[PDB]
RNA sequence: CGCUUCUCGGCCAGUGUAGUAUCUGUUCUUAUCAGUUUAAUAUCUGAU
């Protein structure tokens, strides 16, 4: 019955996601994929300080500084 | 409700859809195709160009007759273009 | 009563004149219209008293209105008080009574016997068992009424239906059924229906003019069945007065009626009537109708109008010049429809029509104008491109000036025209390129259009034909840029258009740069699909298979998307991309991009664990087509891996799976089939066996053919031994497919092996498997043909046993065996036995049981060709004149079937027959001796 | 069946059945060249006068109905 | 603001076989003037009655409130009567006199 | 049954039932009136009542 | 050899356009001919002359240069001859010459 | 997720259209003649 978090990340693949660093930074783009360490592949990602950059292509975002993941 | 038109047998090659595709028309059967289908453009015309000789879809192939109906010589009667109870065309 | 009827019409409109005039001078000064006791004895049926309660009672009633306002404003309110019952009201039915329907079935709120007619009405509520209830009830009740046709007679029936086929709240399912009753009883009653005929159409004709496609076709069916069923002069004498009936609706429909009755009884029967109508000088409204009639005749009878064409037209010309407009309008319209059934024929019959038409074209404003086009356009194909040449050159102008109208009736018309005008052999290329195109693409290609249905199609067509002439790159060049316009239906349109064009014209014309714009396009479209639709997909496939090795630089971008899409985007879109591979297999091959074949092979291979059916299906499909390009022994998931990997899927229940799977398994177990160790197969067998629960034909189809393929791989005995065990519980002919295995199997090694197993297995006491083996022989001989010249003997005694009764079914199926044998052997000389069997067949001749009989007819027909007539006829002599009816019925039906074929042979075999007083029955010729 | 001539039914009269097979005898005799020549030889005429005669006897044979 | 099917007629049921035109006329009398009434007096139609008013909206108010209304120990089935159907037991004839009459007096 | 009816071709005869009429049609005397009238027997003429109409029907036959 | 199926008598036009074929009785069909695109002979679809209970003695192509073509069916009806209990219609029938007329434009064939 | 213990396993009540078959229950072997009907019955139709 338990909902595993990695399963929650898995289903948001190909969706839009907000990724919230432990700092005051945020990235929103399409979630292409992730690994066990929760490193993350984003596509066409907006970078924010809470608009820094419009990324075009694929970003590997180091799971190290990730704090929160938000589908949508 | 469903029976032959049996109008005269022209030179127009028969046309069958996906569904009907294997069937020797009168013997209902897949067996031993040999010889070829003819119907009247009266039966076969226009929207019926390449239309199914049964169901009303587009023809992807050409019905072959069985041999069974062959030696019983039925293939030579009026054109087997089935008319349903409603206006065939 | 007919004369009476029309009298009642002239009445009706005289009345509407009185009232309408009364508010014409009243305006110089409906359902609520007050009523008379004769009028009031006109509605409610028989069997009710009118009342009086009191002249004081009916005085308060008389006081009611005046005191409805008066006592509407006065004192009242109502007060309940806080404080051995009985009387359970009896409602409902086995199929049950809706609340509303009480009004019809009310008399099933009474419970009695001993009333006689009323016992027939009260027994005809069998309907309700038609209208509502369970399916089986509907069935059985339905026949029970059919055989009760003659008996109750129409009158009571239609008296008791037409209310329901009129029901304000009648269900669509209920509609269609109650139609079924009207047909079915109309297979019977013939002379009977006469007084009812109009009293039928009035319900039906609305149905004939029906939005639903299947509705209409039913309607037509029964209006023939009636009209032919009744008499011609019945139909006519019936249906005049609806011609001038005020409502345009009833005319309109009334026409389509006459269309049908005319398809029934032929035009020329009916002509002098029509031709009368269009010369009716009383009023036009008729003529508007009569002409319409011509039309719907045109549409229905269609290609067959041809012979009386000239007459029909000879009606309709006298319209075009008329003073009233519509009559012009509709008229011409008909000419159109005619020609459209005329196609390239009867040109000069239309002949005397033109010269007005052309002139008429000039002077017009409005719907009529474009109508005349609708005609001319459908003419031009019928002319001589010298005469047609001239006349064409005149039209293409007005056509030009008229692209632009807001009218949609218009744009349809002028459109279809261009198809024809510039749809011509005798028209010059550049000219189109200049004058027409730029308008064309301008005003037409717009978002108004494609949202609508017809216009969508008609458009596509037209543009296509402008391609077939001016070339390809011209068109496609101008509409490429719109794949990237947003809204779908539009895109869909450009897409399919192109698809056709590079269908017909061929890719070969297209330049380069434009082409980049294609593939960039055809992806950009393909990447965004609202639904999954065949359109973009096919349209693509054709694109590629046309471009051939011009395509090659573009793959990486394709297959790149193919994968990317393939994954994510969540599964709905997956199957699409899958198919996309399905169709482009061939292109990935011959160009020899093998890294691609590594990619596909293996990565598809992974998905085969995908749980959604509608993906996995398309997945396999892709696999199949992948196999048809790269051979077995080069398969990158080398079969050993694969084929088992499939094997467990076969449970999958869901459809598309079972299809593509068994398909796949088939290809591979046909072609490679060595790659996989036997054991695996026999697992496959024991898994196949219950694929024979398939609701669908195609599955079982390829299923069987596979069963064979493996049966080759292994060898027979087992696989039939195994089939012998299978299909025990198949319902009503479901198992047969197993038998079909026994057959195909029995070919694919020498059946000459297998029989003894089979034959012996008819010993088993279990009845239905017995008959099973009989059919096995049936399909068996059907599939072997010549070879039967041997094992015939083997079966013959068995056919003797089975053919002798246990039950019908034995005789039926067995007899079928006789058939296919009897053809197959033909003329190798094994008759003797077949004669012998003929005996044990013969008595079966007599029965009502439809399957047994049409079986036997099967038998004796074939047997004729095997034995020859002369022997047959020697069974059929005595029968002809046998006193009884029963026998003569049949022996005649046989002797016919003998007779039609081989009539040429007989002569020899009529026996000598002694000549009587008035006549000579001895044919003296044959005895002339040199 | 009906529009295919020579069709019978159980009401078929003696006379009609026999006249049928007469006629068909004939269109055979016109047919099979030899058989014809046979007749010609026996009863000495032309081929023609044969065929002609036959095509007289076509409607008649047996004589009037009953 | 009305459904087209309903008509100045109502089929009316669940009646006793004793029951009175006096009761009837009174009760129904609320909504508006009675065109007239019929009562099934016959072996089958004993138990039911038809009611017709000088206006529909009369009847509308009727089927509105009288819906399932009570009499004695019974709830009256209250329905808008169908039409067309079996009437043609009569014929439409008897224009001639009348329409000559409007033809005459008013001259119109 | 016991309902008044009449066949015109047979002696303007009276029949008391509608089921009776089909039996009368498949009958000796009814076929004698037809065939001796020149209107040949069996199943095309079944619905006959008056002598006149089946004469034009038989002209349609031959 | 049938009574009703063509191939017995055979006739054909001067201009070769169309060819008529006939049994002895009841059936007369017609095949139209035109040379193909390359002037190689393409055969039309058939037609029908059907007329009931009619004996065709002999048929012959007719001459009309570039017209709707004609044919001569020598005929006789026997239908009179059956329904004459007497044996008068046996005599006193005369064989009926009829010219049928192909008509291209309309494409049927009319007595 | 790793380790230990125990259990098991593998290898060397669908649906729709048309149609027939087969049990049981209920009614009649019962007066004459005239028609319909049947191969002949039967059956159906009237009155004493």
């Amino acid at each position: 019955s338990q909902l595993l978090p990695l399963e929650l990340v898995d289903k948001c693949i190909g969706s839009r996601i907000h990724i919230v660093m432990k700092s005051d930074k945020e990235i929103v783009g399409t979630l292409l994929g992730f690994d066990d360490f929760v490193n993350m592949v984003l596509e066409d990602v907006t970078e924010f300080e809470i608009r820094r950059i419009t990324k075009l292509d694929q970003i590997l975002l180091n799971g190290n500084n990730i704090t929160m993941l938000v589908p949508g | 409700d469903l029976i032959f038109c049996r109008k005269q047998a022209g030179v127009a090659i028969g046309r069958l859809c996906e569904k009907c595709d294997g069937k020797c028309v009168i013997c209902d059967s897949y067996v031993r195709p040999c010889t070829l289908v003819r119907i009247c453009d009266e039966c076969n015309y226009g929207s019926y160009q390449g239309r199914c000789v049964i169901c009303g879809g587009p023809g992807v192939s050409d019905a072959y007759y069985c041999k069974e109906c062959t030696i019983q010589e039925k293939d030579r009667d009026g054109c087997p273009k089935i008319v349903n109870l409603g206006s065939s065309k | 009563e007919r004369d009476t009827p029309g009298h009642g019409s002239g009445w009706a409109e005289t009345p509407r004149t009185d009232r309408g005039g009364d508010s014409i001078g009243e305006t110089p000064t409906e359902r609520n219209r007050p009523l008379s006791d004769e009028e009031l004895d006109a509605m409610f049926p028989e069997g009710y008293k009118v009342l009086p309660p009191p002249a004081g009672y009916v005085p308060i009633r008389t006081p009611a209105r005046k005191l409805t306002a008066t006592p509407t404003p006065l004192g009242g309110m109502t007060g309940f008080h806080m404080q051995k019952s009985v009387n359970d009201q009896p409602s409902g039915n086995l199929p049950f009574l809706k609340p509303d329907d009480i009004q019809y079935f009310d008399k099933l709120l009474v419970d009695v016997d001993e009333s006689e007619e009323q016992k027939e009405r009260k027994i005809m509520k069998l309907l309700l068992k038609i209208k509502n209830g369970t399916p089986p009830m509907r069935k059985a009740a339905l026949r029970q009424i059919t055989d009760k046709a003659r008996e109750f007679g129409a009158g009571p029936l239609f008296n008791q239906i037409l209310p329901l086929l009129m029901s304000p709240t009648l269900e669509d399912q209920e509609r269609h059924l109650l139609v079924k009753v009207i047909d079915r009883i109309l297979y019977k009653l013939d002379d009977l229906v006469r007084p009812y005929v109009h009293k039928i159409l009035v319900v039906i004709e609305p149905l004939l003019i029906d939005e639903d496609y299947y509705a209409r076709v039913e309607g037509r069916e029964i209006i023939s069945n009636l009209a032919k069923a009744a008499g011609l002069a019945t139909m006519i004498s019936t249906m005049r007065p609806d011609i001038d009936n005020m409502d345009e609706y009833v005319r309109n429909t009334t026409a389509r009626a006459f269309a049908v009755v005319a398809s029934a009884l032929g035009i020329p029967s009916l002509l002098p009537f029509l031709k009368a109508v269009c010369k009716s000088k009383k009023s036009w409204q008729a003529r508007h109708t009569g002409i319409k009639i011509v039309q719907q005749i045109a549409i229905l009878m269609g290609c067959a109008i041809l012979p009386h064409l000239r007459s029909l037209v000879e009606i309709i010309e006298h319209g075009l010049v008329d003073e009233q407009q519509k009559v012009r309008t509709i008229s011409a319209l008909a000419i159109a429809a005619l020609a459209e059934a005329a196609t390239p024929y009867g040109i000069e019959s239309f002949d005397s029509v033109l010269k007005p038409l052309w002139k008429g074209i000039r002077q017009h404003r409005g719907k009529g104008l474009a109508a005349f086009l609708k005609a001319i356009g459908y003419l031009i194909p019928l002319m001589d491109a010298e005469y047609a040449n001239y006349y064409t050159r005149e039209v293409m102008l007005i056509l030009i000036r008229e692209f632009q109208s807001p009218d949609e009736e218009m744009k349809k018309i002028v459109l279809k025209v261009v198809k024809q005008c510039c749809g011509t052999d005798g028209v010059e290329a550049n000219y189109i390129k200049t004058e027409i195109l730029p308008p064309f693409f301008k005003h037409f290609w717009q978002h108004r259009m494609a949202l609508d249905r017809r216009n969508y199609r008609q458009l596509v067509d037209t543009t296509v034909e402008l391609a077939n002439k001016v070339g390809a790159a011209e068109i496609i060049s101008r509409i490429v840029d719109d794949l990237k316009d947003e809204a779908e239906q539009y895109r869909k349109m450009v897409m399919e258009t192109i698809e056709k064009i590079m269908g017909n014209l061929g890719a070969a014309d297209i330049d380069h740069k434009l082409e980049e714009q294609l593939i960039d396009g055809i992806l950009y479209a393909f990447q965004e699909q609202t639904t999954e639709d065949s359109v973009m997909l096919n349209g693509f496939g054709t694109v590629v298979n046309a471009l051939g090795k011009r395509v090659k630089p573009y793959l990486p971008q394709i297959c790149g998307t193919v994968l990317w899409r393939l994954n994510n985007k969540s599964a709905k879109v997956r199957q699409q991309a899958a198919d996309l591979i399905s169709r482009t297999a061939v292109v990935m091959k011959t160009c020899q991009e093998e890294k691609l074949m590594g990619h596909l092979g293996v990565v598809l291979y992974e998905y085969l664990g995908e749980e959604y059916p509608e993906v996995l299906g398309s997945i396999l499909g892709a696999l199949k087509a992948i196999v048809n390009v790269i051979g077995m022994h080069k398969m990158t998931p080398p079969i050993k891996d694969l084929l088992p990997r499939l094997t467990p899927i076969l449970k999958n229940r869901h459809e598309k799976v079972q299809e593509n799977c068994i398909d796949l398994v088939g290809r591979i177990a046909d072609r490679g089939a060595e790659y996989v160790s036997a054991r695996e197969w026999m697992r496959i067998c024991f898994e196949l066996l219950e694929l024979l629960k398939a609701h669908k034909k195609a599955i079982r189809r390829a299923t069987v053919n596979t069963f064979g393929y493996i049966a080759k791989a292994i060898g027979p005995h087992d696989v039939l031994a195994t089939l012998l065990n299978n299909l025990k519980v198949q319902e009503r002919q479901n198992r047969v497919c197993t038998t079909v295995a026994i057959a195909i199997v029995a070919e694919t090694c020498s059946p000459f092996t297998v029989l003894p197993a089979l034959m012996n297995e008819y010993r088993v006491p279990e009845l239905n498997v017995q008959n099973g083996v009989l059919k096995s022989l049936s399909f068996l001989f059907e599939y072997i043909g010549e070879m039967g010249k041997d094992y015939i003997y083997a079966v013959t005694p068995l056919l003797e046993d089975a053919l002798m009764d246990r039950d019908l079914v034995h005789r039926q199926t067995a007899s079928a065996v006789v058939q296919h044998m009897s053809l197959g052997v033909y003329g190798f000389g094994c008759e003797d036995s077949l004669n012998h069997l003929l005996n044990y067949v013969w008595p079966n001749v007599f029965e009502t049981s439809p399957h047994v009989i049409q079986a036997v007819m099967g038998a004796l027909e074939g047997l004729r060709v095997a034995i020859g007539p002369c022997r047959m006829l020697q069974y059929c002599l005595q029968g002809l004149f046998h006193p009884a009816r029963k026998v003569r019925d049949v022996y005649w039906k046989i002797y016919n079937s003998i007779y039609i074929g081989s009539q040429d042979a007989l002569i020899a075999h009529y026996p000598r027959i002694y000549n009587d007083d008035k006549n000579t029955y001895i044919r003296y010729e044959l005895d002339y001796i040199l | 069946q009906s529009k295919y001539i020579g069709t019978g039914h159980a009401d078929t009269t003696k006379w009609e059945w026999l006249v049928n097979q007469h006629r068909d005898s004939y269109c055979s005799y016109m047919g099979h060249f030899d058989l014809l020549n046979y007749f010609a030889i026996a009863e000495n005429e032309s081929k023609a006068r044969v065929r002609f005669n036959l095509m007289e006897k076509m409607l008649q044979p047996c004589g009037p109905p009953a | 603001r009305l459904p087209p099917e309903v008509n100045r007629i109502l089929y009316i049921r669940n009646l006793p076989y004793k029951i009175t035109a006096e009761e009837m006329y009174d009760i129904f009398g609320k909504y508006g003037p009675i065109r007239q009434i019929r009562v099934g007096n016959t072996p089958e139609t004993r138990g039911t009655a038809y009611v017709v008013y000088e206006d529909i909206f009369d009847a509308k108010n009727a089927c509105d409130h009288l819906s399932g209304f009570n009499v004695c120990n019974r709830y009256l089935v209250v329905l808008y009567y169908n039409a067309n159907r079996a009437f043609q037991k009569m014929d439409t004839k008897k224009k001639e006199e009348q329409l000559k009459l409007l033809k005459e007096k008013y001259g119109i | 049954l016991n309902i008044n009816y009449n066949c015109e071709i047979c002696g303007n005869y009276t029949y008391r039932g509608p089921k009776a009429f089909q039996r009368h049609f498949a009958e000796w005397r009814h076929a004698h009136g037809m065939r001796c009238l020149g209107i040949p027997n069996t199943a095309h003429f079944a619905n006959v009542t008056q002598i006149e109409d089946a004469v034009s029907l038989w002209a349609k036959l031959k | 050899c049938r009574r009703i199926v063509p191939g017995q008598f055979l006739a054909v036009d001067p201009k070769g356009r169309a060819v008529m074929i006939s049994a002895i009785e009841k059936q007369k069909l017609v095949y139209i001919l035109n040379r193909d695109a390359a002037a190689r002979l393409t055969i039309s679809s058939p037609l029908e002359a059907h007329k009931a209970n009619t004996l065709v003695y002999h048929v012959v192509g007719v001459d009309v240069g570039f017209e709707n073509p004609m044919f001569a069916c020598l005929e006789m009806d026997y239908e009179e001859a059956d329904n004459d209990p007497t044996g008068e219609a046996a005599a006193n029938t005369q064989q009926t010459l009829t010219f049928y007329e192909l008509d291209l434009g309309l494409n049927h064939v009319v007595r």
